[PDB]
């Protein structure tokens, strides 16, 4: 549901966040369990306090596995199908939690790269975690 | 709402170094460019066709100074946000349909703006603030549809 | 909540022929079946890995059974509902966590409940009123997040 | 995002309806101009009172787009491709709105086919379509 356009940007931002991956991931989890508490019971066996270890063990895999759904940005459905599963079988998130981590994200990814977030970048960074999220949530039964 | 003494503070503090002639612009356009299907309650404003269109645009500036105006209203009556927009709602819901999900989005990007003006001086403890704001003045103006 | 006396009459006569034991429980199933995150909700109910156990599975007949018994609540408290719903927000929200979306997802689900064993009976007309009563209670509902 | 298991219930749920396609999609749409009255100020010049041959001619206009997605399945950003340009575009309907006609269609056929209205069934038709819409609105720029 992209584009030609969305794509280029959602790499131009990928670009500058390179490495970081980590740091932002972190970040973005923590801004969301800060920002909205009820989303923290999807982690129970966590210690998610400030500096948390493994918070951070964490945000570098979901950072990742982004920096995957973007080089594979034209088979999602299929490159993450392991995480669905695990996201809507298993685990069983509300696709209303996604729209947070995601807001975290654009936001998080805001504060740190002040030149790649241009309106037509949001845009499409936006249109891109969206649809990464339909993903991980569309194996429901 | 409610929030704490320590939130008050972070935010009152924050809003303070806030453009108050550009956010709010800032926001409104990122709002018609991010998600679009808003640009059909501006007609009236011209030129939207192209994120630089939009954001350009001195009718949307214009706009965003009038909405950033009514948070700083807000901001100020945290007690009393549902009376505070009171006219507003009657104003979005019964006179314009919008649809309520989009003040929620125009929240969220209101704090997107933050982000980028503030850089990481806007801090995870701050924006869950501001969150407990924009949920606020996006549930007071959704009155006339409660 | 604000319905006109039309969308009373209209209610109330639907209502009494409800199967007061079946509805509520049809309606649960559905929702867990369709929204299937909500069953995250329900694990002490125990086997809900296929449409069939869930439907069958007796604590879901026997939850819905409850459940609908508040819609029968408020469906007589039309003019008080946020009081009538205070605890029930108080878990929910506050104990539960569960997402207010979800209260209007289920309550659209319960459209759908009674659009399907009251068939043709069930007019557009009537869908509104409904429509109106589920709004009224999903909001009431989400009220400890005003 | 659509298992297919699903597309099962949507050909035999699809059947079960046929000619009363036109029939149904202006039921679907009273309800939601009913129901959900905001709906009707994307319709300026209509006439939408009961039996309205104006909101008949569209319902089919509606029930016939929907066959054909039921048709090109897995291909729907490219056969609904069109209508997207006009609900994106040209008419930019709130996704929201969607969502609303979407919770119609459903109403209508669980009130006319108790013989396949079953809940593996009733989730099959959500997934569809909210994928339908998913794409009548993924193209706003
Ligand atoms: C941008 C969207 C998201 C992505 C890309 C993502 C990615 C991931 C990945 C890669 C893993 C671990 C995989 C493995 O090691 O096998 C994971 C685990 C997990 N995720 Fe997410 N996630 C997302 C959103 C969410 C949301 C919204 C929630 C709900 C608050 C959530 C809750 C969890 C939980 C509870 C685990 C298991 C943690 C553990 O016990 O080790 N995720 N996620
Ligand atoms: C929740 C955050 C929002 C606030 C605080 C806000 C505030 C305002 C204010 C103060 C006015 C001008 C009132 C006047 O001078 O009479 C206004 C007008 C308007 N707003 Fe909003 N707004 C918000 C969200 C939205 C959204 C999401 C939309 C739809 C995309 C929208 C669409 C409009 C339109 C079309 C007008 C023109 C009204 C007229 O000229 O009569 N607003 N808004
Ligand atoms: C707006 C429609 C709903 C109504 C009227 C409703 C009503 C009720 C009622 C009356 C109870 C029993 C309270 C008690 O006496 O202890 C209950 C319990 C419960 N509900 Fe709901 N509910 C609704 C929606 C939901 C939704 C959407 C969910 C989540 C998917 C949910 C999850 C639960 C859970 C987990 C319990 C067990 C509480 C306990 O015993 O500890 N409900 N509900
Ligand atoms: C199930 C999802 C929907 C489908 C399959 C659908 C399909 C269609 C089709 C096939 C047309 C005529 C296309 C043409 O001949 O050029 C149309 C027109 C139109 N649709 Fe939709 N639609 C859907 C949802 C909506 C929603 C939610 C709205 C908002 C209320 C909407 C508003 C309109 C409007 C305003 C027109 C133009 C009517 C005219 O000027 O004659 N549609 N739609």
């Amino acid at each position: 549901v992209l584009s030609p356009a969305d794509k280029t940007n959602v790499k131009a931002a990928w670009g500058k966040v390179g490495a970081h991956a980590g740091e932002y991931g972190a970040e973005a989890l923590e801004r969301m369990f800060l920002s909205f508490p009820t989303t923290k019971t999807y982690f129970p066996h966590f210690d998610l306090s400030h500096g948390s270890a493994q918070v951070k063990g964490h945000g570098k895999k979901v950072a990742d596995a982004l920096t995957n759904a973007v080089a594979h940005v034209d088979d999602m459905p299929n490159a993450l199908s392991a995480l669905s599963d695990l996201h809507a079988h298993k685990l069983r998130v509300d696709p209303v939690n996604f729209k947070l981590l995601s807001h975290c994200l654009l936001v998080t990814l805001a504060a740190h790269l002040p030149a790649e977030f241009t309106p037509a970048v949001h845009a499409s960074l936006d249109k891109f975690l969206a649809s990464v999220s339909t993903v991980l949530t569309s194996k429901y039964r | 709402v409610h929030l704490t003494p320590e939130e008050k503070s972070a935010v009152t503090a924050l809003w303070g170094k806030v453009n108050v002639d550009e956010v709010g612009g800032e926001a409104l356009g990122r709002l018609l460019v991010v998600y679009p299907w808003t640009q059909r309650f501006f007609e009236s404003f011209g030129d939207l066709s192209t994120p630089d269109a939009v954001m350009g645009n001195p009718k949307v500036k214009a706009h965003g100074k009038k909405v950033l105006g009514a948070f700083s209203d807000g901001l100020a009556h945290l007690d009393n946000l549902k009376g505070t927009f009171a006219t507003l709602s009657e104003l979005h819901c019964d006179k314009l349909h919008v649809d309520p999900e989009n003040f929620r989005l125009l929240g969220n990007v209101l704090v997107c703006v933050l982000a980028h003006h503030f850089g990481k001086e806007f801090t995870p403890p701050v924006q869950a603030a501001y969150q407990k704001v924009v949920a606020g003045v996006a549930n007071a103006l959704a009155h006339k549809y409660h």
